[PDB]
């Protein structure tokens, strides 16, 4: 049992008609005071995989060297490791899901919320949370933390169910996620203004995008706000 | 929760309720509290549904064991203490029961033995183990004769079990007897209480108090 | 919350963030954290919210009861109202004030109350969780006699500094100056201060 | 301090017909005030003609589900592919959620088929191993709602003949699985009204001779 | 709960959900959140509802008397200073989290007020366990210079966003409209997308299915 | 706690309630009498907390003997109950309540019926057959429901009775030290000085 | 611990065509010792009925005050009270208490001897009202209440249907519930007559 | 607790131990017999926690007949006390202490003289005229304080735990239903079974 | 505490406050919170001066060890040691360590590894208690590739600040160079830091 010290917020995510997004912010948070920027928490595998982490850092960056490792050990007498035995984003999912249960039942768990979002070899698109208890579950919306509470609404208003997907393009999507990384920079106080966010197509295959910002934010209405009642000047 | 067993000349008598809750909410009123855990041996339970059910089917095992290695049919104390012992393993961590290990054996005779989870083993004549306990016990205890009929017998043990159902909100559902003879248990029904204190209450001319 | 007030040549400046939380939650990003007891006396609140309202609307019923009486309040006074309240109730207050007025004999003032309901006179004043991060900043680059335009900017630096460590701070950067001239409101966007 | 359990929400209920049986459950899966998913099935075929639902902690109801299934595979190989029998499926998940008595599997497991007679069949788990069989057995969140109705309308209870002056009981025909599949969606559609957890949509899973079969109904979503 | 205000170019809208609880139980389907402080003065009410309710009224009894008295029409701060140190005298006791909207001389207002006696404003509010998915859905699509029309509209979605999202929301969504120069206009049930679906069965019983013990008139008339 | 049992017959009503006066480790005393006479036709028992007890019990007393001379009347035994059942409700909502338990048998000469109330410390009123507070019933009901009768007579509730007062004393881990048993009909309050083996 | 635990019992009433009905159990109880098979929790004054569920010691005490005001209140209005007006004295008399409330659980059944429409609703232990168009349901067994009501219920029943109804809807709920139960009484109401009846259940 | 008291007279040791076996609101048995012959001429009683306490006596019984015939000789009395002393030592500071009290009455063969020791769960061991564990002794030591004489008849033992015994019925809170008594001297251990009325 | 480490053009300087309390209590006041765990790699220590200690010790030797095998270790593999002890027995320590060396590739690095035992690689880290205070003033006047007299500067003033309104810092302020020409200590007293 521990208590998490430095920790990443939201990690959202959707699916559209040809693949999946995720996207996260920099920071690295200590308590109340927003102690690191430089912090990338969208870790890619392979070129079908990224996945999102939330919570504890330094849990964070022992997961990440277990994601290396995967990669590497799956590649060792592996003829087809960059082909038909690939890491498939489903198997990377059921690998971290399997750690989360077991470190939780020893009462040691890895403080984390994880998002697995990739797209299968067969074309499939694949999301699926995991976090610190071992629970487990899909949608084709997925955030955590503050992001669940505010960032599901608004991406549900794109896909509120399956058939939605393929009526969703990637301009619709990512649309929805950058607007919704803008709301959760307005109301969570854990929250960066830099962010970082992955597409995974089954055509165009694995795009990064790295140093992203929230733009086009509405603060003008706040020079009429004066007082809290009755103030008038 | 309502289970008792009682000694007689006819052997001996084994009732229960058949009532679970959780709180104040009825889980079911059609459980089963008797383990016949072979043709010749009853355990009751009262207290963990899981606790009692597992170790007493466990203990079925044991006995099966000890009459394929010693060709002879296992002893109501070696029954009985073959689960205290077990019980007394895991003394302190959590386990909840209080049991009736029932047996008639050539050698003993008829013969009960209490078991609970704190390692308590008595050897007694009658028992009465559950939130309904006492209830029953008022009953048994003014009706009780060693000369009783087999036939009494089980009106005693099935009108100890109704007292109880009557009073414990956590004891009803229905009554399930049971005889055991040295040849073994005989099952002998199982009698929903909701019509068993209609039938009772006229037959009897008791519970006067609710109105009918 | 970040607050702070400031003396400089021609009077005072009052400067605040606008967040207030409810846990992670940011429950309104443009409040209003600079408070008016009196035409030229004007506060900054930090601690509860509930608590800092209530003190504020009680100083300024008497302060105008005063001023019916009395004629128009020095702001010593009015820091010595906030005082006794934030004192004699200290068991049952969370309030963190900067009190700030400017006089014409004694030009600007800036009276800082913390949690106990002490009272100290200074010629700048920091609060709030965020004011933890600018101790080194502030008292590197204060200086006495500041112009206004120059404590416009000290308090606009130190500020966006508090607002970029202190996730309890936050939104817009907000501003009342107090000089003989009159009452002046200010109000900074992120766009803005965030790169400095 | 950590806590290593969670509710995920949900109910399920189990029926047992004649020669049928069937074992339905929403699909909403939710933490505190959030939902996680309108979809994510909690009902599954475990082979050998066997449903099983471990409502609760889903963490716990996955790996119980899971560690089934894994079991079934296993006796097969050591047992001449021989085909597992409700009942004897029943002992076995006893064993595996006794072993975790000290750390239980947070849930309340359900399981139906068709016993070795063919007829229905449904056996309801304790958390931590104590079990019955039983004609229907709700589970979750609205278990306390779905119950009562359940007395009512299957085992006839409290109903007598018209007339009788509830001298005579409301005789016990037997439903077919027309009948029983619409006690389990108006149990479902009441229970979507007055618990918060349950919605989004029932998943039904059906047992017969003929196999596994399932059916879909949505719920509301509020 | 979720319970919103937006102003618009000529006055205020506030809405909320019908959805009461206790627990994971939902007591009531359709309760009315939005209460009347006096007529152009209306406040949408979150926390709890004895609360709410009561203090809501306590006000607005003492908000007409005061009109009475001063042959004035009441005023939204004047409901707004009377609330919150009530409120603040009460340290959170009294459980009552309200936006409080109305017109009066001085023009259209739109507050918030929180239990321990705090208040804010804004041309946008919510409260309640849906305040989350609403103001989601307010930072995204709110601007200035809104219409009436747009206004409902955006309140109304804010509410959506609840009941559908928040499990501590649902059922229906009501508003009340405050305009300037007119009366204000209460739209009880203005959205009510949570209509539950025809039963699968009619579960009325045959006549004298009950059984009877003892049979009697009860007097009424003195 | 002690033992307080009621029995209500044909004619009368009948108070069982035991002797023993327990404080720690010792027996202090093993004749007392847990009863007050609130009217000629109305007794009271009572068992709960040390001092509260008897104090409370007296006090009823007083309280129905000042109304008795005011009016010159006997309260009927339903009035009285509801006398102490407010005064106990009221008890339960103040600084210190009355931790005491009761029972009330009286002989409405009005009616010419016996009555008998059971009323624990939180002003829990009900009209009974017979009842007792504490442990009490739990030995004792399954007697109680199975032989009582209506019609009963004085002589066959005392040994209904004493059936209960032996299964107490087979069963219960305390030792009561026997009960005191009063009688309440037409004629009064009478004591049944011979119970130590009837 | 819990007050509203200690006792048991639930309430149950219902609207149907020109028509209202009211239920009850008769048990009370000390935790699991049933006390009295005959403690009816259904009182009127006039026309009106209440329900209360809860503390014993309390629904006891909250009838005689109504009894009390009801009293009153006919002496001055000199009008029996109607169900829609009681609702709102049951509501303020309850809030009174805020911070040292009645452990209860009020429901008021009635039709208004004016507009002759049926009129139920039910209370928290604060006041807070919940004015129902279809059922109320109030106890220790209201989960299961609303379950039964939930599903055996529909709109504008007769006299002798919603009797059916109401009656499953309290029996089955009751049966679920280890303090509920020990007898029944259903009360049917109608402008001009109101039958009570006690029904026949388990009494275990 | 239960009642265990032991009194060494001038050729025997006697021990007079409770049949109640109570558990919680019920007793369960009023024949329970307390006691467990270790050899021959040494007798042990014993007090404590439900479990424990038998599965603790056995185990030493057990142990003690096993040196009986791999030696084939009866080992002293003291010899006996001090291999239980030693077990109850180790047990208090291991995982689950053994929670039982006991009362070791023998007859040492070759001294010709009885014994009686006095052993809590810490594994505190004294020899002892006569002695109790739990409340017993203080209602019943004063008496033995007064009437003991090394020279007492097995008789006069007797009359004075009978005294013993009617001072714990009359002043104990709790009914033990009677004790069951033995007697240990030179020709090994015999059951009183008359002293229900001796 | 107050602790720091920055690089610079020419390599990086680690600088830290020499006080130790044990309550209020100044256990120590010239305390060296600067240990070499190799020739150029040193760390600066904050939290538990036991476990900071051990942790220290055994780094050193696994880096001895390192050495006699493959060579003098990177700046990256003394910081993954840290990381290693820190992050694998996080319940039963209290550490926040900033490991700064000098390698002729790399020239100067800095990795800070506060409580749980992540790991950060930044331009210039502070830490301890102290360094609440100067995360304004710092994040104002860092700049990158500073001559050695600038980094002095700018650590010199950074302390001050730290010194000057933590309680829990004091004492005399160290600094460690490190750079191609080899190891400098420097250390600088309460008459000069303090009047600047
Ligand atoms: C009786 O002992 C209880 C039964 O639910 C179980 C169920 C099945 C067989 C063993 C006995 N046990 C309880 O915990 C419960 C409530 C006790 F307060 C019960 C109904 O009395
Ligand atoms: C600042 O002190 C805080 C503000 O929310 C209030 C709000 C309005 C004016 C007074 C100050 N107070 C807090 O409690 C909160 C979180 C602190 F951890 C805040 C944002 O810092
Ligand atoms: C919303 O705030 C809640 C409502 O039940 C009440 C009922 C009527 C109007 C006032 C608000 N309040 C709650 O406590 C409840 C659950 C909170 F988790 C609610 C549904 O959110
Ligand atoms: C700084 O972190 C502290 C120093 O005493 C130790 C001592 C030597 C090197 C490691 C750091 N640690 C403390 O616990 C102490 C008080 C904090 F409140 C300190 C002075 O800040």
């Amino acid at each position: 049992t521990q208590q998490p010290i430095v920790t990443g917020t939201s990690v959202i995510s959707m699916k559209y008609d040809n693949g999946v997004i995720i996207a996260a912010d920099n920071l690295g948070s200590y308590g109340s005071l927003l102690r690191f920027n430089g912090v990338e928490r969208l870790i890619p595998v392979g070129d079908n995989t990224v996945v999102g982490i939330s919570g504890d850092i330094s849990d964070m960056q022992h997961i990440e060297r277990l994601l290396k490792d995967l990669v590497t050990e799956n590649a060792y007498d592996n003829p087809l490791a960059d082909a038909e035995e690939a890491l498939e984003p489903s198997y990377i999912f059921e690998y971290l899901a399997t750690v989360m249960y077991q470190r939780r039942s020893k009462m040691n768990p890895l403080w984390n919320a994880i998002i697995v979002a990739g797209v299968q070899s067969n074309g499939d698109q694949f999301l699926r949370y995991v976090n610190l208890l071992g629970v487990t579950y899909s949608s084709p919306t997925l955030a955590t933390g503050f992001g669940a509470h505010m960032a599901n609404p608004l991406l549900r208003k794109v896909v509120d169910r399956e058939s939605d997907i393929p009526k969703t393009t990637v301009q619709v999507a990512e649309e929805a996620i950058v607007n919704a990384m803008r709301v959760l920079y307005y109301r969570d106080a854990r929250s960066s203004r830099n962010f970082s966010l992955a597409i995974i197509d089954k055509n165009t295959g694995l795009t990064f995008k790295k140093n992203l910002q929230v733009e086009n934010m509405k603060w003008d209405f706040a020079k009429d706000i004066k007082g809290y009642g009755t103030q008038k000047i | 929760t309502t289970t008792l067993a009682f000694r007689f000349q006819g052997g001996i008598i084994v009732a229960v309720d058949s009532r679970a809750t959780a709180g104040n909410w009825v889980a079911s009123q059609t459980v089963k509290k008797v383990i016949e855990i072979n043709p010749f041996l009853l355990g009751t339970m009262a207290g963990g549904a899981a606790d009692c059910q597992f170790w007493e089917t466990w203990l079925g095992s044991q006995c099966r064991l000890h009459e394929l290695r010693e060709k002879e049919r296992i002893s109501v104390a070696a029954a009985s203490k073959i689960l205290s012992n077990l019980v007394y393993q895991y003394k302190g961590a959590g386990l909840s029961m209080g049991t009736m290990i029932c047996g008639y054996t050539r050698k003993e005779g008829p013969t009960i033995y209490y078991v609970d989870s704190d390692g308590t083993r008595l050897k007694g004549d009658i028992f009465c183990v559950g939130s309904g306990q006492t209830f029953a016990y008022g009953v048994l205890d003014s009706n009780y004769k060693w000369d009783l009929s087999v036939e009494d017998a089980l009106y005693l043990g099935k009108r100890s079990i109704l007292a109880a159902a009557h009073r414990d909100a956590y004891s009803g559902g229905s009554v399930n007897l049971y005889h055991v003879t040295e040849d073994g248990w005989i099952y002998h029904g199982n009698h929903d209480v909701g019509e068993l204190f209609w039938k009772v209450k006229e037959e009897e001319g008791s519970f006067n108090n609710v109105i009918g | 919350t970040s607050i702070m007030a400031v003396t400089f040549k021609d009077g005072v400046i009052l400067g605040a963030d606008s967040r207030t939380t409810t846990g992670a939650y940011i429950a309104n990003r443009v409040t209003d954290k600079l408070t008016r007891v009196h035409d030229k006396i004007w506060c900054c609140r930090s601690g509860s919210a509930a608590d800092t309202q209530a003190i504020a609307d009680i100083v300024q019923y008497h302060l105008e009861l005063y001023t019916s009486q009395y004629g128009t309040p020095s702001t010593e006074t009015a820091a010595s109202v906030f005082k006794e309240l934030c004192y004699e109730n200290k068991d049952n207050l969370t309030a963190g004030i900067i009190v700030a007025g400017y006089d014409d004999k004694n030009k600007g003032e800036v009276y800082t109350i913390p949690l106990g309901g002490s009272v100290h006179k200074l010629p700048y004043a920091i609060a709030g969780s965020g004011s933890t991060f600018i101790y080194g900043y502030c008292d590197k680059n204060f200086r006495e006699n500041m112009s206004k335009e120059e404590t416009v900017d000290f308090i606009k630096h130190s500020l966006s500094q508090a607002i970029k460590w202190d996730g309890s701070s936050g939104g817009v950067i907000r501003m009342v100056v107090l000089t003989a001239a009159g009452v002046e409101r200010l109000i900074f966007y992120p766009d803005e201060y965030e790169q400095l | 301090q950590f806590n290593p359990y969670g509710d995920n929400g949900g109910t399920i209920l189990g029926i047992a017909g004649e020669d049928f049986a069937v074992l339905a459950g929403d699909t909403r899966n939710i933490t505190d005030y959030s939902i996680n998913s309108r979809y994510e099935p909690k009902v599954f075929d475990c082979g050998d003609n066997i449903v099983m639902s471990a409502n609760g902690f889903a963490a716990d109801g996955d790996a119980l589900v899971k560690r089934f299934k894994n079991s079934v595979k296993w006796y097969h190989f050591d047992h001449n592919d021989k085909k597992l029998s409700i009942n004897s499926a029943a002992r076995n998940i006893q064993h595996l959620l006794y072993g975790k008595r000290f750390f239980p599997y947070y849930v309340h497991t359900i399981i139906a088929g068709l016993d070795e007679d063919g007829k229905g069949a449904v056996y309801s788990f304790d958390p931590v191993g104590s079990y019955e069989r039983e004609q229907c057995r709700a589970g979750g969140a609205a278990a306390s709602l779905i119950m009562p109705f359940l007395d009512n309308q299957v085992n006839f209870k409290n109903q007598y003949e018209p007339g009788t002056n509830g001298k005579v009981k409301k005789p016990l025909k037997y439903l077919s699985v027309e009948e029983v599949i619409k006690l389990v969606r108006d149990s479902f559609t009441s229970a979507t009204e007055r618990h918060i957890q349950v919605g989004d949509g029932l998943e039904i899973l059906i047992v017969t001779k003929d196999g596994v079969r399932k059916e879909f109904y949505e719920l509301k979503r509020d | 709960t979720t319970i919103v205000g937006v102003k618009f170019n000529n006055g205020v809208v506030i809405a909320a959900d019908t959805r009461s609880t206790q627990g994971p139980i939902v007591a009531d389907k359709n309760c009315a959140k939005l209460h009347r402080i006096s007529p152009k003065i209306w406040c949408a009410g979150a926390g709890t509802a004895a609360d709410t309710e009561a203090v809501t009224q306590l006000i607005g009894s003492n908000i007409e008397l005061h009109s009475l008295y001063t042959s004035r029409e009441p005023r939204v701060v004047s409901a707004l200073q009377m609330l919150k140190q009530h409120l603040f005298k009460y340290q959170g006791h009294i459980g009552a989290y309200l936006i409080v909207a109305g017109v009066d001389p001085t023009g259209s207002h739109l507050f918030s007020i929180h239990a321990h006696g705090s208040t804010d404003v804004g041309y946008y509010l919510s409260l309640g366990s849906g305040s989350l998915a609403a103001m989601a859905v307010l930072e995204s699509h709110w601007k200035q210079d809104l219409t009436k029309e747009e206004a409902i509209k955006l309140a109304s979605d804010a509410i959506q966003a609840g009941i559908w999202n928040d499990l501590g929301s649902g059922s229906n969504v009501d508003v009340c409209v405050m305009e300037i120069g007119k009366d204000a206009e209460y739209l009880r049930n203005y959205l009510t997308p949570n209509v539950r679906e025809e039963k699968q069965k009619s579960y009325k019983f045959p006549r004298g299915t009950t059984a009877v013990l003892k049979e009697s008139i009860v007097n009424i008339c003195d | 706690m002690d033992i307080i049992l009621g029995i209500r017959v044909q004619d009368s009503v009948i108070l069982a309630s035991s002797k023993a006066v327990t404080r720690g480790i010792s027996v202090l005393k093993d004749s007392d009498d847990k009863t007050r006479q609130l009217s000629p036709h109305t007794l009271m028992s009572f068992a709960g907390e040390a001092g509260d007890t008897v104090q409370f019990a007296e006090y009823i007393q007083a309280n129905i003997q000042l109304y008795s001379i005011r009016e010159d009347y006997e309260l009927s035994p339903q009035a009285v109950s509801s006398f102490v059942r407010q005064e106990l409700a009221k008890s339960i909502r103040s600084r210190r309540p009355y931790q005491v338990n009761v029972l009330i048998g009286g002989y409405d000469k009005k009616k010419n019926k016996p009555e008998l109330y059971q009323i624990d410390y939180l002003g829990t009123k009900v009209e009974l057959p017979y009842g007792a507070h504490g442990y009490s019933g739990f030995y004792t009901f399954s007697l109680l429901d199975h032989h009582y009768r209506p019609d009963m007579t004085t002589e066959e509730g005392l040994d209904l009775l004493k059936l209960c007062v032996q299964e107490l004393e087979k069963r219960m881990p305390m030792d009561f030290k026997g009960v005191i048993v009063k009688i309440v009909d037409k004629d009064g309050i009478r004591q049944v000085d011979d119970f130590q083996a009837q | 611990s819990d007050p509203s635990s200690i006792n048991g019992g639930i309430v149950v009433a219902m609207t149907g065509k020109d028509c209202v009905a009211i239920a009850c159990d008769l048990r009370l109880g000390s935790q699991s010792l049933g006390v009295s098979n005959k403690f009816e929790k259904i009182f009127h004054y006039g026309h009106v009925f209440l329900g209360i569920t809860g503390l014993a010691t309390d629904v006891t005490t909250l009838n005689e005050m109504f009894r009390y005001k009801t009293n009153l209140y006919k002496l001055k209005e000199e009008r029996a009270i109607e169900p829609e007006t009681f609702t709102q004295l049951v509501s303020s008399s309850l809030y009174e208490r805020r911070f040292g409330p009645y452990f209860v659980g009020p429901v008021v059944a009635g039709i208004n001897s004016k507009s002759g429409k049926p009129f139920i609703a039910g209370f928290d232990l604060i006041g807070c009202i919940d004015e129902a168009k279809d059922f109320i349901v109030s106890g220790t067994a209201s989960d299961q209440l609303f379950g039964m009501c939930e599903s055996l219920y529909e709109p504008n029943l007769e006299p002798e249907d919603l009797f059916e109804t109401i009656s499953q809807a309290l029996l089955n709920a009751a049966d679920r519930d280890a303090l509920s139960g020990w007898g029944a009484v259903v009360y049917i109401i109608k402008k001009d007559e109101v039958v009570k009846r006690y029904l026949k259940m388990r009494q275990d």
